[PDB]
């Protein structure tokens, strides 16, 4: 049957891309985390130099505050990015699997009906029904997840974007509070 | 001391595996670890404590704009090419030699032969001929270095580590001369 | 029985402590450059993926594309940041590595002369205590480092002022032109 296996083949290409996204996701997390460690250390290094270098007190001064504010805001952003990737993960590691698994059960009793047909076909003219039950839990299971995809990606994609945006706004704001 | 070494070269050559194998002693073929990550290392270059800063890159044209962004303040380029890829080897003069020089014309360059194992194997050896092509030899790679101005020319396998540990010792020596 | 050039030696300790701290900043800067180059690239990938998914998913065409364009705006703006930090790192590297090293080269010669003079005048003392007898390099060097310490401090203020000003500006300009369009695309 075409319907399902056109619906499945797409549920994989999609499980894939969302993985390729999930990759770039932890990466973003990674690089972001590091960058924060650096800005934290850099703000302390600048605060210190500010106290010791009266000739360059202001210059080291505004540089430390900035880096400190940036680090603080970066924390929230990181939280967000994590919640993102995390949730996108739940939608791939579990919810999607739960569906991709019942497909395996469907595939188990799938080509065995299409095989046993052509197979026990030779044997004829010479001189066992719950195959669809899985079909229910794979069509009703399948696009019952698509709604779920939409519901999650919509929300997740919005939080993420808002988070990134908020990042720069929160930064640009307090950054002008000097 | 701080030495910055950038690894450049046609994608698929093994620049990423070259650096993960070296710095972590493991092949990344397992999940392909953190994208666009850079790596550093602490090696003893003759009773000398060195902090090696290794920069990975992306050979695809898509990144031709933000790639040279890592070249400033560099100390030694390692133009790579696959010994199993004659095509990649051509771009050694077609793309890399120029670009690296286009920005920093005065920095030592080390030509490396990534994948020295798939040079005598039963598979690519056949499909290599299948395309009317053959693997890169010592010459024309040894001459390629000279055709450019490389301070050295080594070969190695990120999957066997043979010649790996060396490639960087040469990168460093090429620096402090 | 020890020669002490109080003011001078205090300045020397400060230069050594300054050089230590700057070298620390220099390291952080380098890390900052790495991570920023790593962050950058991703944003280019993310941008492309999101742009991809944006076309292969009409249900979420506006959501994915909204992000695609942002992760693409950032990247470009984070190219101007990277360039600025490299500039910061190499400028301060010249100061530490070359200019400060030149002076410390003179500070070491002077310290050596100062210690030789102390050993010399001490040898003289424990030599008087015997069959009886009770009747330049350091000074020239002492003068040479003072001049250098002054030239160096002057140049240090200038280089750092300019670099601290530009680094800060670059770091914040990575928000100004990053806001007026971060969600205006
Ligand atoms: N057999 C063999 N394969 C390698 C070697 N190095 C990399 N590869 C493979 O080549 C492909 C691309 O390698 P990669 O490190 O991602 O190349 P990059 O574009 O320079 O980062 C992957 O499928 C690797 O497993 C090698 O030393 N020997
Ligand atoms: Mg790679």
């Amino acid at each position: 049957d075409l319907e399902l296996e056109l619906q499945i083949e797409l549920l994989r290409e999609t499980k894939r891309k969302y993985e390729s996204v999930l990759q770039l996701g932890r990466a973003l997390t990674a690089h972001l985390y590091s960058l924060l460690q650096t800005q934290h250390a850099l703000g302390d290094a600048f605060a210190d130099l500010s106290q010791k270098s009266p000739e360059l007190q202001e210059e080291f001064g505004y540089n430390a505050e900035t880096q400190k504010l940036l680090c603080k805001n970066g924390e929230t952003l990181l939280g967000a990015v994590n919640f993102f990737v995390s949730s996108i993960n739940t939608l791939v590691t579990k919810t999607m699997e739960d569906t991709l698994m019942t497909v395996k059960q469907y595939e188990a009793a799938r080509l065995e009906y299409d095989a046993y047909r052509t197979d026990l076909e030779e044997l004829s003219l010479g001189p066992r029904d719950k195959y669809e039950k899985l079909r229910g839990d794979v069509a009703i299971k399948l696009k019952f997840l698509e709604e779920n995809k939409i519901k999650v990606m919509h929300k997740q994609l919005l939080l993420f974007h808002n988070a990134v945006s908020a990042y720069f706004a929160g930064n640009q704001k307090q950054l002008e509070q000097t | 001391q701080a030495i910055k070494c950038v690894v450049v070269g046609d994608g698929a050559v093994g620049k990423t595996c070259l650096l993960i194998s070296y710095t972590t002693n493991a092949f990344p073929g397992e999940y392909i670890p953190t994208v666009f990550d850079n790596y550093s290392a602490n090696v003893m270059v003759d009773g000398k404590p060195v902090n090696l800063g290794l920069w990975d890159t992306a050979g695809q044209e898509d990144y031709d704009r933000l790639r040279p962004l890592s070249y400033p303040q560099t100390d030694v380029f390692l133009i790579c090419f696959s010994l199993v890829s004659p095509a990649s080897f051509e771009n050694v003069r077609a793309k890399w030699y120029p670009e690296v020089r286009h920005h920093c014309p005065n920095t030592p360059i080390i030509l490396v032969g990534t994948k020295l194992d798939l040079r005598d194997d039963k598979d690519t050896i056949e499909k290599l001929k299948e395309k009317k092509l053959t693997p890169i030899t010592y010459p024309q790679g040894l001459a390629m270095a000279k055709e450019i101005g490389a301070v050295k020319y080594l070969e190695c396998s990120a999957l066997t580590q043979r010649g790996l540990k060396t490639v960087f010792d040469e990168a460093i020596r090429a620096v402090l001369c």
